[PDB]
RNA sequence: GUGGGAGAGGGUGGUGGAAUUCCCGGAGUAGCGGUGAAAUGCGCAGAUACCGGGAGGAACGCCGAUGGCGAAGGCAGCCACCUGGUCCACCCGUGACGCUGAGGCGCGAAAGCGUGGGGAGCAAACCGGAUUAGAUACCCGGGUAGUCCACGCCCUAAACGAUGCGCGCUAGGUCUCUGGGUCUCCUGGGGGCCGAAGCUAACGCGUUAAGCGCGCCGCCUGGGGAGUACGGCCGCAAGGC
């Protein structure tokens, strides 16, 4: 049910728009390279979608990963 | 006449001479696709999340420019045919969206 | 004879066999073992146990090249992953990391009729 | 696209007095605008029926406006035509 | 009209990463594969697993959902260009210009047809291995068309909400998408669930009507024979109406 933490909560002022802003997109990849659901980023309908769009914008650019592998297991 | 973002890659084991070629023919590039370029951040020599061209790092340039649409994905073009270049990204400039504000 | 004593350990589970491979840090290897490489023939080989035994096979053959230290590489689900973790984990061997490397695409190529849907 | 100023410069052409922003003549003129760049933009992009469909929609839009018009006043009717060049 | 919003709506060019297969190199040995169990198959010309490089075809994981868009079919990596529909605020303009719609015309999943390309994976047919009493199958190993691309055909469907389109009237509660506002809340568009009145043979529907009304189209008239025969129109054919 994600009680740790909300990431947006964990954030202050940020741009959604803004791709190459790595320190906080960063933050809303999983421990795999995966996108995180509204669960964890607690972001809304219209602010996840954005989000998501200027995270593929980063991946493309070698910026963020497409996918990493699991440590630990 | 839109107002555009050029993103630029390139590689990041060029001496201070060839990359200032490379910088040239960007600029004149842009003068022959009639770019305006408003400003400019060069953010350089930079660790990529995964290795491009087998290259762990990349060397990073962004021009915030106005240009005529027509010829954008012409410049883009041009852009990718020097082998120094190793990505090439336009985009649409934007009112940045604010979140947790 | 190379004197290693590091190295990567990879492992290939899948429901129908477990395969360890044995590599130096380069990722070249060095000595494998699997469920048919011990005696094991038809469906046994995708077996926990025999999962146990050819990682312990494996780590044995790797004692002969002096061996200490590991990095294991799980990839594949199948029965026996865990097994041959902890068939490693104390074969002699020390563990110095586990990492599941499982190739997953992005929709890339349709699969057969059994894996379907 | 079709900017801002080109809308006024047609509008303004076709405004029946100042500020008309919605006579007959300013719609079907407007219309026209949109249709005439639709066909330019389907001679390329001949594959592309979705927008296709607002144009079979546009250009029966039009004709209603102009036989309304027909009907109303035969005189501004053809001087719309003859300033568009339209029916041949 | 003005000014803003949202979207996998459409076309074209470009482009990114994961995976499969293949080719090359490296290291390495007796098997891999597969099943209920097996076998065929592949491997000593060195496979499987493992690292590096390379080629090519297809599809876009997470985001992603009870979400959105579209007239329907249908639409999902990213960037740009061209282009359609819609929503809100403002009360600005036109002055009933409206609705429906036989015929017409355009669109129309898959499969299928013609030419030419392409062909990685999957796979009708087909070739094997199993199973079975048999097994023209379900299971396993292969594999052609095809699936992909351009262009032209074909025109069907459980083409489904099994519910034609438009407009007015008739308690609410709640979840959600997207606007506006004096932003506890008010107000508009869309998607859900429960339910007033009411309706229904029942199931259920119930401001997203299957309620109460008006307008226009399409359609039904017991089962089989039969979506057959004949005629006509269409089609390269399959076949469609
Ligand atoms: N249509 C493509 C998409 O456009 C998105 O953006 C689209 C919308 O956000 C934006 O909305 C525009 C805007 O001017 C404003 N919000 C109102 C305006 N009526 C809209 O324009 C609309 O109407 C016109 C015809 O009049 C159409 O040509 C156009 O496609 C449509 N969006 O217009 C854009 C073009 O449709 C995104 N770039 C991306 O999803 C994608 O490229
Ligand atoms: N390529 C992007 C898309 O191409 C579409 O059509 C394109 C493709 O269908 C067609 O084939 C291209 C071509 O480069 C060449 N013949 C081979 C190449 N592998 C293909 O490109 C693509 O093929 C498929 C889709 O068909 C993709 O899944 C794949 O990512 C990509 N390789 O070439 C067309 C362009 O020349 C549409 N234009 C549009 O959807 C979009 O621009
Ligand atoms: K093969
Ligand atoms: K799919
Ligand atoms: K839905
Ligand atoms: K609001
Ligand atoms: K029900
Ligand atoms: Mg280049
Ligand atoms: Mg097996
Ligand atoms: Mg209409
Ligand atoms: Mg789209
Ligand atoms: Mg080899
Ligand atoms: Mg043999
Ligand atoms: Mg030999
Ligand atoms: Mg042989
Ligand atoms: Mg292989
Ligand atoms: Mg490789
Ligand atoms: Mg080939
Ligand atoms: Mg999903
Ligand atoms: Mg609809
Ligand atoms: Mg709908
Ligand atoms: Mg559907
Ligand atoms: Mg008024
Ligand atoms: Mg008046
Ligand atoms: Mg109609
Ligand atoms: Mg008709
Ligand atoms: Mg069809
Ligand atoms: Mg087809
Ligand atoms: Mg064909
Ligand atoms: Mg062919
Ligand atoms: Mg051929
Ligand atoms: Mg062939
Ligand atoms: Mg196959
Ligand atoms: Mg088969
Ligand atoms: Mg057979
Ligand atoms: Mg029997
Ligand atoms: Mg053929
Ligand atoms: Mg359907
Ligand atoms: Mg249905
Ligand atoms: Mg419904
Ligand atoms: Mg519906
Ligand atoms: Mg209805
Ligand atoms: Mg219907
Ligand atoms: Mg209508
Ligand atoms: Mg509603
Ligand atoms: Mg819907
Ligand atoms: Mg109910
Ligand atoms: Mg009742
Ligand atoms: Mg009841
Ligand atoms: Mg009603
Ligand atoms: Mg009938
Ligand atoms: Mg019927
Ligand atoms: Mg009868
Ligand atoms: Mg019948
Ligand atoms: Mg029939
Ligand atoms: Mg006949
Ligand atoms: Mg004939
Ligand atoms: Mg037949
Ligand atoms: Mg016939």
């Amino acid at each position: 049910p994600s009680r740790k933490a909300k990431v947006k909560a964990t954030l202050g002022e940020f741009d959604l728009r803004d791709y190459r802003n790595v320190e906080v997109l960063k933050r809303f990849l999983s421990e795999t390279g995966k996108i995180l659901p509204r669960r964890r980023t607690g972001l809304s309908a219209k602010e996840q979608r954005i989000l998501a769009k200027t995270i593929k914008r980063a991946r493309i650019l070698g910026l963020l990963p497409f996918t990493e592998k699991l440590v630990r297991k | 006449m839109r107002r555009y973002e050029v993103n630029i890659v390139l590689n990041p084991n060029l001496d201070q001479s060839q990359l200032a070629l490379e910088k040239e023919i960007i600029q004149r590039a842009l003068e022959n696709y009639g770019a305006r370029v408003e400003k400019v951040e060069e953010l350089g020599l930079r660790r990529l999340a995964y290795p491009i061209a087998k290259d762990p790092q990349g060397y990073f340039l962004w021009y915030q420019v106005e240009m005529p649409e027509d010829r954008v994905n012409d410049l883009a073009r041009e852009l990718r045919i020097r082998d120094n270049v190793r990505r090439v990204m336009v985009v649409k400039s934007q009112e940045p969206f604010l979140a947790n504000a | 004879k190379r004197q290693v004593a590091s190295g990567r350990a990879y492992i290939h589970a899948s429901y129908n066999n477990t395969i360890v491979t044995i590599t130096d840090p380069d990722g070249n290897p060095i000595t494998w073992s699997s469920g048919g490489v011990i005696g094991y023939k038809g469906s046994r080989k995708g077996t926990p146990y025999a999962a146990q035994l050819a990682a312990l096979d494996a780590a044995k053959k790797a004692m002969a090249y002096g061996m200490q230290s590991v990095d294991v590489i799980v990839r594949g689900t199948g029965a026996g992953r865990e097994q041959a973790i902890r068939a490693l984990q104390a074969s002699g061997l020390q563990v110095k990391s586990i990492v599941d490397d499982t190739p997953v695409p992005h929709n890339g190529c349709r699969p057969k009729k059994k894996f379907r849907k | 696209p079709i900017t801002k100023e080109e809308k006024q410069k047609v509008i303004q052409e076709f405004a029946r007095f100042p500020g008309d922003t919605g006579s007959t003549e300013v719609q079907v003129a407007l219309l026209t605008l949109r249709i005439n760049r639709l066909s330019e933009h389907l001679k390329v992009h001949k594959k592309d029926h979705h927008s296709h469909r607002g144009l079979l929609m546009m250009v029966g839009q039009r004709r209603r406006l102009l036989r309304y018009l027909q009907r109303e006043d035969p005189e501004r009717y053809r001087a719309l035509i003859e300033k568009l060049g339209i029916r041949g």
